[PDB]
């Protein structure tokens, strides 16, 4: 639904890097790999967390009630 | 101020007894939702 | 100071790259495990929900709440609710926080950990303050609200340990290596044509001397010199994760000598 | 439903003690200690140190089943040397060992910039 | 003729026909309300039938299930039938 709070494997806090990641892409026109490394996500367990998330909440919010 | 039921669409807090069929005010939505409880639920944070 | 010897390489508010030397592999490991599972911490462990018209389920939200790292600097000056002599939770053993949010604007309203508010009395001990490390002081994104939706919760932080639930863990990961030059021959490298050419040489190969071509296998060498790196999650200063790691391990053995004693 | 509470991993239930010392029969000067609510963290530790003692003839541990938090420690020592003592010794020897490590670290911490 | 069924809390009279699950959780409209935590063989829908005073017709929660009421919906069919759908989460 939303950014998991932490990396399932190691515990790293990741729920505080979703918007930043989104910006690193749009307003800075960076690539996902370079973007992810700049957010500090160095090990692939943490990288996959963000790179693979699907923000379905942004579609739930579109229903009226 | 209490509310026994809600309406599937206009969200307007309805609430009637028997012989009142099932309709809202202007929103004839014969649906209606049962409204939450006041008896606050506790949750394990695990 | 004769015995285990630390030799720090890097250090920051998050990591502590260091080199343990002159110690048993067993101790490097037990310490390695303790940091991951038995260092006390404060974390939301109970959520009362007054109102949730959000798009998520209560237990769903509650689950995230518990994952939100909280200030656990003076965690020792706080007791485990199970030991405390009150009835349930009190200022002597718990920190109460609140979350009230309303979708006011028409634009999507975000809810962060910063929006959490302590309601109990911290009696002067740095504890329960939601950790924040992002470049905008927002914290973790707990939920999202559409205009009209609401979220009224009441949490209750409590002292805990990873063994009970990974939310209470102060550690994020723990690099650990030894004998970067496979001299003790603890592992047998898998290869297609060349062991050496196919396996990436590690960082720590620089901090050591490559064995010499004709030297016969050193059969009496043991395992000392362990290259670690601790990453803190914020609920506690990195340096602390380590230090208290050694501390808890210390208290553990102590609880045993005291067992033979009163035995 | 069948899952036991997680606190049962580190909290001694009722009627249980941190240690149950039993005399080994198969051999002389041998004891078998049962540590309740402890795992490999202490097991492999006390084992390793116990092995640095020369008047110690045997030391091994094992958690018979991952479901339960408890391990068994068997120690065999030279005649005259009580196994119970080797344990006390191994413990203290460990506790000291850590105290030093603790210091050296807090020392090296300060000398760092950041 | 002159014989229906009612969604309301039952309290034994002449027939006593009911079941082990407790009705304490129902509301007087005969339905539990969102937020109420359910389990065991608890009753989700209280119903009754006078067959020629009260014969318990009612829906207990599945024996190997237990969650929290997520939504109760009350409606009508094409034949003007009172409908009830209880979703448990
Ligand atoms: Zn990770
Ligand atoms: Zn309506
Ligand atoms: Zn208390």
């Amino acid at each position: 639904m939303i950014v998991p709070v932490r990396c399932f494997s190691c515990g790293k806090v990741v729920g505080d890097k979703w918007e930043s990641y989104l910006n690193l892409l749009q307003e800075d026109e960076l690539d996902e790999g370079t973007a992810l490394s700049r957010l500090g996500l160095k090990r692939y367990c943490c990288r996959r967390m963000i790179l693979t998330h699907v923000d379905l909440i942004e579609k739930f919010l579109r229903y009226n009630p | 101020a209490t509310l026994k039921y809600i309406c599937a669409e206009c969200s307007s807090k309805l609430s009637l007894s028997r012989t009142d069929a099932v309709r809202c005010k202007d929103c004839g939505h014969r649906i209606l939702l049962k409204a939450r409880t006041k008896r606050l639920v506790q949750f394990e944070a695990r | 100071e004769e015995g285990p010897q630390v030799k720090i390489r890097e250090a920051s508010k998050d990591n502590v790259d260091f080199i343990l030397s002159n110690v048993d592999l067993a101790m490097a490991n037990s310490l390695r495990r303790v940091m991951i599972a038995e260092i006390p911490t404060l974390a939301i462990d109970s959520v009362e929900v007054e109102t949730n018209t959000t798009v998520l389920a209560d237990e769903f939200i509650a689950h995230r709440l518990g994952l939100i790292p909280l200030q656990s600097m003076d965690i020792e000056q706080l007791e485990y609710s199970r030991d405390c002599f009150c009835e349930d939770h009190c200022d002597k053993c718990s920190v109460v926080l609140t979350l009230q949010a309303f979708g006011e604007s028409e634009s999507t309203t975000n809810v962060y950990s910063k929006d959490l508010v302590i309601v109990s009395n911290l009696m002067g001990r740095n504890i329960g303050h939601p950790i924040i490390q992002d470049k905008e002081g927002n914290g973790v994104l707990i939920c999202k609200l559409r205009k009209g939706q609401e979220l009224k919760l009441t949490c209750v932080a409590k002292k805990g340990i990873a063994k009970e639930h990974a939310k209470w863990g102060p550690a994020a990961a723990i690099e650990f290596e030894y004998d970067p030059w496979n001299k003790l021959k603890h592992t047998d490298y898998w290869y297609e044509q060349d062991s050496a050419k196919e396996w990436p040489q590690s960082k720590n190969c620089e901090y050591e001397d490559p064995p010499n071509e004709g030297d016969p296998f050193d059969y009496k060498a043991q395992a000392d010199t362990f290259y670690m790196n601790v990453e803190s999650v914020g609920s506690i200063p990195v340096d602390q994760v380590v230090v208290r790691g050694i501390d808890t391990l210390q208290k553990k053995v102590a609880s045993i000598l005291l067992a033979l004693t009163q035995m | 439903m069948n899952a036991p509470d997680r606190f049962e991993l580190f909290l001694l239930g009722e009627g249980e003690s941190k240690l149950k010392i039993d005399p080994d029969t198969k051999a002389p000067n041998a004891v078998v200690i049962t540590f309740e609510k402890e795992d490999h963290t202490l097991g492999n530790l006390i084992r390793a140190e116990l092995l640095n003692d020369r008047k110690v003839l045997f030391a091994a541990y094992k958690v018979e089943h991952p479901f339960f938090a408890r391990f068994k420690l068997r120690i065999q020592t030279t005649e005259g040397y009580d196994p119970k003592d080797a344990l006390k010794n191994a413990c203290n020897s460990i506790i000291n060992k850590l105290g030093a490590l603790k210091t050296n670290f807090e020392t090296e911490w300060n000398l760092q910039t950041l | 003729m002159s014989i229906t069924e009612t969604f309301e809390k039952p309290q034994r009279t002449n027939t006593l026909r009911m079941k082990h699950g407790t009705y304490d959780k129902l509301d007087d409209d005969g339905l539990i309300a969102p937020g109420v935590r359910v389990s065991g063989e608890d009753v989700i829908i209280g119903k009754t039938t006078p067959i020629s005073s009260k014969r318990d017709a009612s829906t207990p929660l599945r024996s190997t299930e237990n969650g929290i009421v997520d939504q109760v919906l009350v409606t009508t069919n094409q034949d003007g039938l009172k409908f009830v759908k209880v979703r448990v989460r």
